[PDB]
C-alpha cells in the first residue's frame, strides 16, 4: 500500500527518527524530485523526536526539493518532527484536529575527560541555535520567543500551533479541534 | 544552611548545590501526578522556608534563587549567600604555613 | 551468521549438488545429519552409476547422527568417495574412512583425527549403567568398523583411539585410512651445488 | 624493656585471641600467600610497621604468590610489589627477615622472596622462583593513552630490574635480557643468581630416580619402516 | 557442623578447638584458599612445638598447584604427620592421603572411597607458550607420580600407566595397594 | 606526639575526594608526614601534596600523576553547560592546589592537567610535589620517626600491662 | 553420655549419608537416632547408623530409600570406570541396609531400584526404625 | 540499498567496521566492472570506524577506475571525515546542514612491554599516514592538520569549504 | 554484491576466518574449480586470520585449484590472511598500498589433561613447523628468520612485505 502512495508522491515518515530511516527518506525524496520537478510531495509526520543529526539531514532533502514539499502531521510531533513539520513550505503545512505538537531542546551527555565534555557542550549549544533560528524564522515569531519557547516541555494543539505560526491549515476546519 | 548562624564550615574546595525537590516514577492518572505534584510543592515550599530562616532573605526570592533551577555555589558564593560561614576552625594550607615559618 | 551469506553460501552448496557433490560440514548433529541423508538419497534416485563425491570437513559430531550418514553412504548404489579438506575429527574422520574402498582421497595438508566416543550419563545408578554400556557399544562398533576400514586389528585401533590421535594425510595413507592425496605437481627449485 | 611485655601481651592479650592470623601475628610470621594485591599490601605494611614497634626480634615470612594474579585473570599493578618490598628493604636495618619460598614464588613475589635479610633468605628444594614476562595485562586503554603508556611500563619494568640487581648484585643489563620470557629458576640455580642464600632440603627425601623408564634398544634396522604407532608414557 | 565446644575454660570455635589439639581438618577441595589456610595452620601448630599433626581428610578433589604446596609444607615442618580419611579422599585429596606419615600412619575409615589420577591442567595461548605449559605439567605429572610411588611401593611405571585414568579404591584394595596402612573400626 | 602519618600508594580515585584528603590534611595543626610508596594517581597525588612541608617522602619506584578529573553528564542542555562548569571549576580548584603546594605557574599546571602527566621521584621532587626522594636511609629514618613517635604511647601501653600482669 | 541424632532431612547426596553413618559407628557408647518428619536416603542411612533397640521414628515420619545418582562426562572409558564406581556405591548402600534390616540384600537392592517410601509402620517393619514416638 | 545501487549510490552509513568495509569494497569493485566512466556517488554518515577498514575503503576508492565523489550527509566523524575528505578532487560535496569532525586514532592493547608498544607504534603509524593524506587533501601543512587531528575538531561545511575537505555545498 | 562479484570469479576472505566462513570459501573454491579449469580465480583477502585449521584447509583448497589463484589485500591481513596471502602464484600476489600484512604462529583450543595437553602441543608443534616450512618455502627465505619473524607479531607495510616475499605487486606503486 506504501508503494501505491509513493507513486501518489506521498512519504511517510513514522516511529522514531533515526540514521538509517534518514537515508531512506531523504533517497525517496530525491527520487520523487528527479522523476518529477513540478507536483508537489506530501510528508506525514507521526514522530516523537529523532536525532539533531538524521532531523538535519531529512531537513536539507526537503530544502533541496524543487517540488513544492508540504507536510501533514497527525498524532504526535516531538521536538523533531515538529521541527519538520515546520519546514515544509509555507501555507501548505496542515495537521490533524488533534494532533499534539512539541518544541523542545535535546539531550546530550559526554564522558572522560572533560575536553570532549566542554566540546559536546559546544556542540549541544550549537543545535539549540541552529534548529531555532531557521524555527524562528518559518514561525515568522521573534527569535527571543522562539528561543524561550523551545525550552518550554510541552505539548500543543494545532490551533495553538497555527496561532504560533508553526503549521498553516488543520484538515477538519476546526470542527474537531479538542482542548 | 541550617545550622547556627556564625558556626557553619566548609572545606575550602567543598562543592555546595541547590536543587528543586524530585519525586520518583509512580504510574496512575491525571489525579496521581496531581497529587505528586502537591507534595513536591509542599517540600519546595519546606526547604524554602528554611532557607529564607538561614540565609536571611524574602521566602520566595529564597524559592528562586535555590530551589528553581539546579545551582552551584563555590565556597565563595555560598558564603556571599549565607550558605556557610566560615572555614573549619585551624584550617591553614601548607605553603601558607611554610612561608610563616 | 549473515542470513543473506548464509544465502549465497546455500547458493554455492546447491550448484555443487548439482555437480554430486554432498557436503559434510560442521559438527554432525540430527538435522544437518537428516539433510544429508535426504541428499545422498536423491543422489541416488538420480542415477544408479555415477560416482558421487562427499567433501568432509567436521569437527566431530554425535555417533547416531554420524552412523546414519554412514549407513545412507554404504545402502545407496552409487560408490560414495569421501575426501577430507580442513579437517575430519573423530566422525568426519570416521565418515572419511567409511568411503568407497579405494576412493577415499584426502589434501595434502588436511588433518586427520580419531579418538574413541565423547559423551554423557546422567540419572540414577542404573540408568547409568545402561548409558555406560551404550557408549562402550559405541565404541566397540567404531573401532571394529575401523579395524574392518583401515586393515588393522581391532586391538591396534582399540589402543591408537585410546586418547586423540592426529594424522596426517601422508601418514593416514600409511596407517590405513585414506587411499590417496590429491596435489598437483609444483615447480621444482633448483639449489646450488 | 619490651620483651617482657611481648611476653606480657602473649599472657593477656595475644594467646586467647581465635584468629590463625592473629596467632600468626602473635609468631611473628607473615603468611605471604595470594596474588598481591592493593589490600594484601596495605594489610602486609601495618604488619610490618607493627612488628618493628614491637622489637627488633626477627620476622618469618613464607611466600606462595602466583605473581600479582594468573595469567588467565585480570592483573592488578606492579606497585603493590614495589610497595612492600620498599617498606620490608626499610624495616631490616632494624629487624632480620628470614623469606622463605613454600610453593611457588611468580614474578612479583619473586621480588619479595629476594627481599629478606642476606644469608636469612631460603626456597624449599621442590619450589620454583619465576622472573616471569613484563607484564601488565590490563588492556583497557585507548590510542590517547599511548603517549603516557610507555612511559609507564619501561618506567615499570626497569624499575624491577634494578630493585632485581639490588638482590642478586648482578648486572641489570643480564635481567633486561632475561625478562623476555618468563625465566624460572630451581633453588640451586636461584643462589647461582643470588635470589636465595641457602636451599632447605627436607629432612627426609621421597622422589626418587625414574630412569629406569628409559628404553635403551638396538638402533633400529634399516629394513623395518616403523608404523604410526602414536604412544604415551 | 558449627557449634562452639567448650574448651580447658571457655567456648571455643569446633574447628579451633581440634586445631588446638593439633588435629586438622580439612573438608573443602584443594582450591587456593583452603590450601593457604591450611599450609598456614600448619606451620603456625609446628611453630607451637613438634609433636605431631593429625590430618582428617574428607577431600572430594582439588588443583595441583595449591595441593603440592600443601604437601611441602607437610615435608617442611618439624613435627611428624598422620593422615585418616574421613569420608573420601578423591584425586589431590588422595594424594594427600599419602603426603603423610609413610611409616604406617594412613588410616580411612571402613566405608571411605579412595581415588588417584593423573593431575589435570588447562592453558593456551601462543604455540611456544603451549610448549612451555604441557612440558611443566609433564614434569608435574611425573613429581606426583614419582611421591606416589615411593609413598605406596608400587613401580613408578606401574603407577604411570595406573593412574592415566581415575582409580577408585575401597579400603581393603587400598592396604593391598599401599595407599594406606591401616583402617580404623571402633577402638 | 601527634603529626599524622599518612601512608599512600593508589593507582585512581575521583579528584574530589583527593581535594577532601588534601584539606583535611590541612586543618590538622600538628603536622602531617605523608609517605607515597609506588605509586599516587591524581586523588593519592592531591593527598600527598597536602602533607607538611619537610615531610612529602616519595619513594625511588613511586609514580605520581598530574591529571584533571574524568567525568560524565547527563541531563538538559542547561545541566550540560552547568555541570560542565562544575568540572572546570574543580579543574582550577586542583590547578590552585598544585600552585599552592609546588609553586609552579598555573597555566603550566593546567597545561600538566590537559593530558595525563606522570612524574617518577626525581622529577615528583622537581614540581613539587614531594620534597624528598625515600631512598632506603630515608626509609629508615621514616621507621625511626614512627618509632619515637610510637614509644610515647608503647610506654602508657607498658605501664598498663605492668600493672595488669 | 549417648549421642542424641535428631533427623529431618527431605534429601542429600547418599555419599554423605554413608559418610554420617560411619562417623556414628565410630563412637562406642551408643547412638539414639530420632526421626522426626522425613528421614530421606542421606538420613535414611543416618537413622538406620543408630544403636539397634534405640532408633526411634515418629508416626508421621516417612523413609525415603533409593539408590545414589550421578553425573558422568568424559570419553567411553571415563564412563564406564565411572559407571562401575556408581555401582560400587549402591552395592555398599544395600550392604549397610542389610546390615541394619536383617533382610536379602539382593531383595533389598531390587527395593532401592527406585524411589521408595515407607510409613513409620513400614520403616519399623523394615528394620531402619525400631520403635514409634 | 539495491534502489540506491542501480543508481551508483554507495552508501557510508554508520560507524564502519570489517563487514561493512567489505560490503563497501564489493559495491565498489563491482560498480567499476560495469562501468569504467561514468561516476559514482557515496553518501557519507558515519561517527567513525576502524582505521584499517577506513584505510581498504580509501584505497578501493583510489584506484578503481569511476570517479568517487562523497557527498556528505548528516555527519562524517574522523574516520567517515577522512573518507569524505578522499573524494575526487571537485567532487567532495556536503549537506548544508552536515557536520564535519577530524580526531586521532583510536584502540586498545594488552600483552608484553614488547607486544603493546608494538601496537603504540603501530598507532602511531597510523597518525603518521593519515596526517599525511590529508595534507595531501585539504593543501594544510603538516603540522596545522596535527595540531587539528589532535583534539575534537567540529567544523561547519562552510569552514571545512576554506579548509579543503569540501568541494562545495549542495544548496542547489 | 558479493554473488554478482562470484560471477567474475572474485572470492571475499573478509573477515575472521572461522568454521562456517572457511567452509564456505571451500566451497566456492570447489565451484570456481568446477566452472572454468583455466580462468584466474581472484581472492580479496581482509582478516585479523582465525583458526589454523580452517585456515590450513582454505590453503589446501587454493592450491587444488587447476586455474590460477591471485591473491589481493585489503586492509588488514593478519595471521591468516598474510598465510593465505602469499599462497597465491608466484608473481601474481598484490596488496593495496595501505595494507597492513601481520604474520603470526598458529593458536590452539582447550578441551582436558595433561595428556590431552600433550596431543594438542604436538598438534601446534607440527602446525607450527608446517606454517613454517610453507611460507619459508613461497618466500624463498631460509627457515631461521621465519621462525624468528613469526614468533614476533610485527605488522608489515605493503613496500616491507613485498621486499619480504609476501607480495609481488603494489597497485599503484606506493
Amino acid at each position: 500500500p506504501f508503494g501505491l502512495l509513493l507513486r501518489q508522491r506521498i512519504v511517510f515518515l513514522g516511529g522514531e527518527v533515526e540514521d538509517f530511516g534518514a537515508d531512506a527518506i531523504i533517497s525517496q525524496l530525491l527520487l520523487l524530485d528527479s522523476q518529477d520537478p513540478t507536483k508537489d510531495i506530501k510528508i506525514f509526520i507521526n514522530s516523537p523526536g529523532g536525532s539533531v543529526t538524521a532531523g538535519m539531514g531529512i531537513y536539507d532533502a526537503m530544502m533541496l526539493c524543487r517540488a513544492d514539499v508540504n507536510t501533514y502531521c497527525f498524532g504526535l510531533a516531538a521536538s523533531m518532527g515538529a521541527f519538520l513539520l515546520g519546514a515544509g513550505k509555507r501555507g501548505k503545512r496542515n495537521s490533524m484536529p488533534n494532533s499534539r505538537i512539541m518544541i523542545h531542546q535535546p539531550l546530550g551527555g559526554a564522558s572522560g575527560q572533560a575536553v570532549d565534555i566542554e566540546i559536546q557542550a559546544k556542540e549541544i549549544m550549537y543545535h539549540k541555535a541552529n534548529l531555532n533560528r531557521i524555527m524562528a524564522d518559518y514561525c515568522q515569531q521573534p527569535l527571543s520567543k522562539i528561543e524561550e519557547d523551545t525550552d518550554r516541555d510541552r505539548y500543543m494543539s494545532p490551533l495553538e500551533a497555527k496561532e504560533y505560526g508553526l503549521i498553516d491549515h488543520i484538515i477538519g476546519g476546526e470542527e474537531a479541534v479538542f482542548n | 544552611s541550617a545550622g547556627q548562624k556564625g558556626h557553619r564550615y566548609s572545606f575550602p574546595h567543598a562543592k555546595i548545590s541547590t536543587a528543586p525537590p524530585v519525586m520518583n516514577r509512580v504510574f496512575g492518572q491525571a489525579v496521581d501526578a496531581q497529587l505528586q505534584a502537591n507534595e513536591l510543592d509542599y517540600a519546595t515550599k519546606y526547604y524554602a522556608a528554611i532557607l529564607a530562616r538561614s540565609t536571611g532573605k524574602d521566602l520566595e526570592t529564597c524559592q528562586k534563587q535555590y530551589l528553581s533551577r539546579k545551582r552551584y555555589f563555590s565556597v565563595k558564593e555560598a558564603y556571599e549567600e549565607g550558605l556557610v560561614d566560615k572555614l573549619v576552625p585551624g584550617f591553614m594550607l601548607n605553603r601558607f604555613r611554610k612561608m610563616q615559618k | 551468521p549473515n542470513p543473506l551469506v548464509i544465502e549465497r553460501f546455500q547458493g554455492v552448496v546447491s550448484q555443487l549438488f548439482q555437480q554430486r557433490i554432498v557436503r559434510l560440514g560442521g559438527a554432525v548433529d540430527d538435522d544437518m545429519a537428516n539433510l544429508l541423508v535426504a541428499q545422498l538419497l536423491y543422489l541416488d534416485s538420480v542415477d544408479n552409476k555415477r560416482d558421487i563425491t562427499m567433501y568432509v570437513n567436521s569437527p566431530g559430531g554425535s555417533v547416531t547422527a554420524g552412523m546414519a550418514v554412514f549407513d545412507t553412504m554404504r545402502h545407496i548404489r552409487p560408490d560414495v568417495s569421501t575426501c577430507c579438506i580442513g579437517l575430519a575429527a573423530s566422525m568426519g574422520a570416521f565418515i572419511l574412512a567409511s568411503g568407497q574402498a579405494g576412493k577415499r582421497y584426502s589434501l595434502p595438508n588436511s588433518r586427520i583425527m580419531i579418538h574413541q566416543p565423547l559423551g554423557g550419563a546422567q540419572g540414577q545408578a542404573t540408568d547409568i549403567e545402561i548409558q555406560a554400556n551404550e557408549i562402550l557399544h559405541h565404541k566397540l562398533t567404531l573401532n571394529g568398523y575401523l579395524a574392518q576400514f583401515t586393515g588393522q586389528s581391532m586391538e591396534t585401533i582399540t589402543k591408537d583411539t585410546d586418547r586423540d590421535f592426529f594424522m596426517s594425510p601422508q601418514e593416514a595413507i600409511e596407517y590405513g585410512l585414506v587411499d590417496a592425496i590429491i596435489s598437483k605437481p609444483q615447480m621444482l627449485q633448483s639449489r646450488e651445488v | 624493656r619490651k620483651l617482657s611485655h611481648l611476653r606480657k601481651k602473649l599472657w593477656k592479650e595475644a594467646g586467647p585471641p581465635p584468629d590463625l592470623a592473629t596467632r600468626l601475628f602473635s609468631e611473628r610470621i607473615m603468611y605471604l600467600g595470594m596474588p598481591i594485591d592493593s589490600s594484601v599490601a596495605e594489610l602486609l605494611t601495618a604488619q610490618l610497621f607493627v612488628l618493628v614497634q614491637e622489637a627488633p626480634d626477627p620476622i618469618f615470612f613464607y611466600i606462595n604468590s602466583t605473581g600479582i594474579a594468573k595469567s588467565t585473570t585480570k592483573f592488578g599493578n606492579e606497585h603493590e610489589a614495589i610497595a612492600v618490598y620498599s617498606m620490608m628493604k626499610g624495616v631490616q636495618k632494624y629487624c632480620p627477615i628470614y623469606t622463605l619460598c613454600v610453593g611457588n614464588a611468580f614474578g612479583e613475589a619473586a621480588l619479595l622472596l629476594s627481599a629478606g635479610s642476606p644469608g636469612k633468605r631460603a626456597a624449599l628444594r621442590s619450589s620454583t622462583i619465576m622472573l616471569r614476562q613484563p607484564l601488565q595485562r590490563l588492556g583497557g586503554m585507548q590510542a590517547s593513552d599511548i603517549d603516557i603508556y610507555r612511559k609507564i611500563t619501561r618506567e615499570k619494568t626497569a624499575t624491577m630490574a634494578k630493585y632485581l640487581a639490588a638482590c642478586t648484585k648482578k648486572t641489570e643489563e643480564q635481567i633486561m635480557t632475561d625478562f623476555t620470557r618468563p625465566r624460572y629458576f630451581n633453588p640451586y640455580e636461584a643462589v647461582s643468581y643470588g635470589l636465595i642464600d641457602t636451599v632447605l632440603e627436607p629432612k627426609e627425601e621421597r622422589a626418587v630416580f625414574k630412569d629406569w623408564e628409559k628404553m635403551g634398544s638396538e638402533i633400529a634396522d634399516l629394513g623395518l619402516w616403523d608404523d604410526e604407532e602414536q604412544p604415551l608414557p | 557442623c558449627r557449634p562452639p565446644g567448650q574448651r580447658q575454660s571457655e567456648w571455643v570455635d569446633l574447628w579451633e578447638a581440634y586445631t588446638y589439639q593439633k588435629v586438622v581438618f580439612i573438608k573443602e577441595a584443594i582450591t587456593e584458599d583452603v590450601a593457604n589456610n591450611m599450609i598456614a595452620l600448619t606451620l603456625y601448630l609446628d611453630s607451637l612445638d613438634q609433636k605431631r599433626i593429625y590430618y582428617w581428610l574428607n577431600v572430594p578433589g582439588g588443583d595441583v598447584v595449591p595441593t603440592l604446596a600443601l604437601y611441602d609444607t607437610m615435608q617442611y615442618v618439624r613435627s611428624k604427620t598422620a593422615t585418616v580419611c574421613y569420608g573420601l579422599c578423591l584425586g589431590m585429596g588422595g594424594f594427600l592421603l599419602t603426603a603423610g606419615g609413610e611409616k604406617g600412619y594412613r588410616f580411612a575409615m571402613p566405608h571411605s572411597i579412595l581415588m588417584m589420577h593423573h593431575p589435570s591442567g588447562a592453558s593456551r595461548g601462543q604455540a611456544s607458550e603451549m610448549h612451555i605449559e604441557s612440558r611443566e605439567l609433564v614434569r608435574m605429572r611425573d613429581y606426583l607420580s614419582l611421591l606416589t610411588s615411593n609413598a605406596t611401593g608400587q613401580p613408578y611405571d606401574r603407577v604411570i600407566r595406573e593412574l592415566s585414568r581415575n582409580k577408585w579404591m575401597d579400603p581393603k584394595q587400598a592396604i593391598e595397594y599401599g595407599m594406606i596402612d591401616k583402617v580404623l573400626t571402633t577402638p | 606526639s601527634k603529626k599524622v602519618f599518612m601512608i599512600i600508594n593508589s593507582f585512581g580515585g575521583s579528584v574530589g575526594n583527593g581535594i577532601t584528603v588534601h584539606d583535611a590534611l590541612q586543618f590538622i595543626k600538628a603536622g602531617s608526614l605523608t609517605l607515597a610508596l609506588g605509586v599516587a594517581a591524581s586523588a593519592a597525588s592531591l593527598a600527598l601534596a597536602g602533607g607538611t612541608i619537610g615531610e612529602r617522602y616519595v619513594t625511588e619506584g613511586c609514580h605520581t600523576m598530574i591529571h584533571q578529573p574524568e567525568g560524565g553528564l547527563n541531563g538538559q542542555a542547561s545541566d550540560i553547560w552547568i555541570d560542565s562548569q562544575e568540572i572546570m571549576k574543580i579543574r582550577l580548584d586542583v590547578a590552585e592546589i598544585y600552585s599552592l603546594s609546588t609553586y609552579r605557574p598555573r597555566h603550566k599546571i593546567l597545561r600538566d592537567l590537559d593530558r595525563d602527566f606522570y612524574l617518577t621521584a626525581m622529577e615528583t621532587i622537581y614540581y613539587g610535589l614531594a620534597d624528598e626522594i625515600a631512598t632506603n636511609e630515608v626509609m629508615h629514618s621514616i621507621v625511626e620517626m614512627t618509632n619515637q613517635v610510637w614509644s610515647y604511647h608503647d610506654s602508657k601501653q607498658e605501664r598498663l600491662l605492668e600493672s595488669r600482669a
